[PDB]
RNA sequence: CCGGCCGGGAACUCAAAGGAGACUGCCAGUGAUAAACUGGAGGAAGGUGGGGAUGACGUCAAGUCAUCAUGGCCCUUACGACCAGGGCUACACACGUGCUACAAUGGCGCAUACAAAGAGAAGCGACCUCGCGAGAGCAAGCGGACCUCAUAAAGUGCGUCGUAGUCCGGAUUGGAGUCUGCAACUCGACUCCAUGAAGUCGGAAUCGCUAGUAAUCGUGGAUCAGAAUGCCACGGUGAAUAC
RNA sequence: AAGAACCUUACCUGGUCUUGACAUCCACGGAAGUUUUCAGAGAUGAGAAUGUGCCUUCGGGAACCGUGAGACAGGUGCUGC
């Protein structure tokens, strides 16, 4: 069941590669999980098209995938068009979320440079 | 009955008791408790009791 | 005399009825199979209560009170020990020598200023 | 994240921000409190945070709605 | 630096509590700030009068003090009416009904109080420490006492380096808890300095 | 059935003024049910000897809180008439139910 | 010393607990919707100092900020000095 | 009502006052006929039983004039004082402390257990209803062995995961309840649904610990309108090795 | 530091000082206080309404408030050598 990502399920959870397509959270894949209620780690063969058809729905009735892209590129961009700091502030790339970037943050950072 | 009706704030003073001679002011009356809570001074000494008006004697 | 839980080890207290009969654990009202039965550990904690070698006929229905699961298995043994020179003192030697009667006073050394444990403290920095 | 019992305005602002939308001609708006979510209303508006002796002036638009007045304002200057 | 305080550790075991009452959460400190009032005001009141201990009772609807005097005489003044000026101002510093008690301490050398308050008088009247110190030891080594230590500090006869001088008599066993020590210390507010004045003194094990 | 509920923070104090109690129902001439203890309120404060900088070295100071309860069966007028400043001990808070 | 400290805290108390603690209590109660709103804007008309969030719970006979212990009432440095003098009663060290 | 719940009882756990016991007391050996050491009986405890408080004369002219008090010096239409806002929360990198881990002695899902200490009056808040949830409303019992915080967590009985970057958890602006409404932007946490980085047990080196200790597993306090993985206490299982 | 959103809280902008935020006097007037309007980021002002109760050997004394000059404050300013 591939929809508008990259990732398939394959003899696997649907969850995974669900949660894998950028755009979404888990609660869509418990939501699912509930929606089904059978055991996932069976093979994908005979993949169900109601199985299809409940994770596109469900997928349309919330946030539809590619929206995190979307919404960092006009969080940048549109600070950057009118000038302010915040989209600026993400554009730099260190923790403005309430976090301590003195010597953590590696994860944004990457690996230290000396 | 004597006293039958029940004032919040009046003030009796039992002979009887260890209460008499003593003289204090009710700042806060705990209608939530559903007791009545006065800083009662007994024995010389002012400690917050429950009451209730079948509890004590009105004087 | 009626056979009965006595004696404390870590935080617990015994409140065995053990009386003559087949043994079968049941715990308020409720079966070692329901409750722990193929618990493993529950063995060696069974142990313990075997070990005053006077269960063989007695039947066991033990509530003892408070405390970790070892400290209430050494309770019921300390229990029956007690309770067995209540019945006789010829086996309060025998008892002895296998090491039974004493109670285990070993319990929780406390938290102290300066340190993260009872004995345990902060990592030193020589520098 | 915050509250939703009522979205909350600087009382100072929402008259100021009130009259230069019944008046349609003002100059910035000089505030030094912050932290007010902006309404449909400040839209047309340029409304100045506070940060340092100097200015900045932020002209709100349709999108800046639902965040504070200062998140657009930098308090501290880096590399 | 480094010594505990012997009224504070033998405060359960020996010496008694100095102020004695009880009162809950929401009325403790508002109570020891009034008993700190009272006897702060008292103490600089009747610095002059040698008092040694004030305990303060408070049964929780009155107060009553007990002030523990060498010389009773000027703490009552003349009829009681110093000590009745004394009760009324006990009165609306506490806020309730007062009482004043006059306890009398016989040997007023063998009080640690009284000891490091006029040796505090002397260092401020220019009298020399070590004769302050002799006369303080020999006086209670006379008067029956098995010990006394006492530690001056501090600026001792106008020098820029201040020292502690230690002076010591008898048994003064600090370690051991079942033995009384009436520890008190002094301020003496001379001009080049604050002179500190510690002495210690060992009546029995009890 | 009146239930005298006497706090200090000495257990001798405690003693004393509870076995006045009991003293006093024993000479109006009541069934007397014993003085229980209820648990002591051993409230610890640890608070820093050094004015500018220890963590290590810190004392801990307790104020212990003792409780006993008398619950004397029989209340009698004559016991009411004598409970006038009865317990005269400044260190003993007292609470009185019906 | 710290003389202005002293009578801000005066200041937020008698603010607080005195002229308020009814009227922003009624107004926080009005403010939470049980079934630009009135009772945040007078809310905010309200003196800050009122606010018993500003009170800083300090000591008596110093002023310390820190260490103070809201049932002694006073600093550490000062409960040490009238634990070891006798003041308080009942506090003796503990050493279990 | 098969809940001690209810009469009863005080028999035990207990709660908390007073005693007893543990002193090398006895025996044997060694040792000087001494101290002591080494074993043994009795005994819950054995030779400081464990832990704690207790820190000698002094030393570092160690720390605090930011706790206070205090000598000298200085500002005093400011170096006093109030408000808004900001900073103490940033960040090329480096170490000091602790946490989450790199799984299978472990996760993940159902069921079932066993504690201790503490706090509470602007405070603790059950039961019911509404919510996936944080929580909302209604709201008894409580200044306390009652009531509330608060059906602890490892332990489990069956299953399933049998390389999986795993529930190991990182990561901006959201979708949110809650705190105080000066006010969750610079700035709280919380199931947060936010893309599941790194690390597949770690070089030179280094640190903490002889028995309920190490290691592991959870709980409460104080500061406090909120805001801990820090500090201050409490419990469970339970090592290995000293030639 | 046993609690950095304000407060705490000293370092950047506006407002104030011979009584200052904080006590003592000397002099004059007013109860203390409660409820509001407007300007402003705000202790800042500029205005309004009700309370002269408490008492003095009333030749007026109150906890208090406002103002004025002096003394006086005040300082989390320096020296822990």
């Amino acid at each position: 069941a591939r929809i508008a990502g990259i990732n398939i399920p394959d003899h696997k959870h649907a969850v995974i590669a669900l949660t894998s397509i950028y755009g979404v959270g888990k609660t869509r894949s418990k939501a699912i999980l509930a929606a089904a209620g059978i055991a996932e780690d069976v093979k994908i063969s005979e993949l169900s098209e109601g199985q299809i058809d409940t994770l596109r729905d469900e997928v349309a009735k919330f946030v539809v995938e590619g929206d995190l892209r979307r919404e960092i590129s006009m969080s940048i961009k549109r600070l950057m068009d009118l000038g302010c700091y915040r989209g600026l502030r993400h554009r730099r790339g260190l923790p403005v979320r309430g976090q301590r970037t003195k010597t953590n943050a590696r994860t944004r950072k990457g690996p230290r440079k000396p | 009955r004597p006293k039958t009706l029940f004032e919040p704030g009046e003030m009796v003073r039992v002979n009887d008791g260890p209460f008499a001679d003593f003289n204090g002011v009710v700042e806060e009356v705990d209608y939530e408790k559903s007791r009545l809570k006065v800083s009662v001074s007994i024995f010389g000494r002012a400690t917050p009791v429950e009451l209730d008006f079948s509890q004590v004697e009105k004087a | 005399n009626q056979y009965y839980g006595t004696g404390r080890r870590k935080s617990s207290a015994a409140r065995v009825f053990i009386k003559p009969g087949n043994g079968k654990i049941v715990i308020n009202q409720r079966s070692l199979e329901q409750y722990f039965g193929r618990e493993t550990a529950r063995m060696v904690v069974r142990q313990p209560l075997e070990l005053v070698d006077m269960v063989e006929k007695l039947d066991l229905y033990i509530t003892v009170k408070g405390g970790g699961i070892s400290g209430q298995a050494g309770a019921i043994r300390h229990g029956i020990t007690r309770a067995l020179m209540e019945y006789d003192e010829s086996l309060r030697s025998e008892l002895r020598k296998a090491g039974f009667v004493t109670r285990d006073a070993r319990q929780v050394e406390r938290k102290k200023v300066g340190l993260r444990k009872a004995r345990r403290r902060p990592q030193f920095s020589k520098r | 994240r915050s509250l939703k019992k009522g979205p909350f305005i600087d009382l100072h602002l929402l008259k100021k921000v009130e009259k230069a939308v019944e008046s349609g001609d003002k100059k910035p708006l000089r505030t030094w409190s912050r932290r007010s979510t902006i309404f449909p209303n400040m839209i047309g508006l340029t409304i100045a945070v506070h940060n340092g002796r100097q200015h900045v002036p932020v002209f709100v638009t349709d999108e800046m709605v639902g965040h504070k007045l200062g998140e657009f304002a930098p308090t501290r200057t880096y590399r | 630096g480094q010594k505990v305080h012997p009224n504070g550790i033998r405060l359960g075991i020996v010496k008694p509590w100095n102020s004695t009452w009880f009162a809950n959460t929401k009325e403790f400190a508002d109570n020891l700030d009034s008993d700190f009032k009272v006897r702060q005001y008292l103490t600089k009141e009747l610095a002059k009068a040698s008092v040694s201990r004030i305990v303060i009772e408070r049964p929780a609807k009155s107060i009553r003090v007990t002030i523990h005097t060498a010389r009773p005489g000027i703490v009552i003044g003349k009829k009681g009416e110093d000590v009745e000026k004394l009760r009324k101002v006990v009165a609306d510093i506490a806020g309730v009904p007062a009482q004043i008690n006059i306890a009398e301490v016989r040997k007023p050398e063998l009080d640690a109080k009284l000891v490091a308050d006029s040796i505090t008088s002397q260092l401020e009247r220019r009298v020399m420490f070590r004769r302050a110190m002799k006369r303080a030891v020999q006086n209670a080594m006379r008067l029956g006492a098995k010990g006394i230590k006492v530690e001056v500090s501090g600026r001792l006869g106008g020098a820029e380096i201040a020292r502690t001088e230690w002076y010591r008599e008898g048994r003064v066993p600090l370690h051991t808890l079942r033995a009384d020590i009436d520890y008190n210390t002094s301020e003496a507010h001379t001009t080049y300095g604050v002179i500190g004045v510690k002495v210690w003194i060992f009546k029995g094990e009890i | 059935r009146i239930r005298i509920r006497l706090k200090a923070f000495d257990h001798r104090l405690i003693d004393q003024a509870t076995a006045e109690i009991v003293e006093t129902a024993k000479r109006t001439g009541a069934q007397v049910r014993g003085p229980i203890p209820l648990p002591t309120r051993k409230e610890r404060f640890t608070v820093l000897i050094s004015p500018h900088v220890n963590k290590d070295a810190r004392d801990q100071y307790e104020i212990r809180t003792h409780l006993r309860l008398v619950d004397i069966v029989e209340p009698t007028e004559k016991t009411v008439d004598a409970l006038m400043r009865l317990d005269l001990a400044a260190g003993v808070d007292v609470q009185i139910s019906l | 010393a710290k003389q202005s400290m002293k009578a801000r805290e005066v200041k937020r108390v008698a603010l607080a607990d005195k002229y308020f603690a009814k009227r922003a209590e009624l107004k926080a109660i009005i403010s939470d919707v049980n079934a630009r709103w009135n009772a945040v804007l007078k809310l905010q008309t309200l003196p800050r100092d009122s606010s018993p969030s500003r009170q800083r719970n300090r000591c008596r006979q110093t002023g310390r900020p820190h260490g103070f212990l809201r049932k002694f009432g006073l600093s550490r440095i000062k409960v040490r000095e009238a634990a070891m003098r006798g003041e308080i009663p009942g506090l003796k060290k503990a050493s279990w």
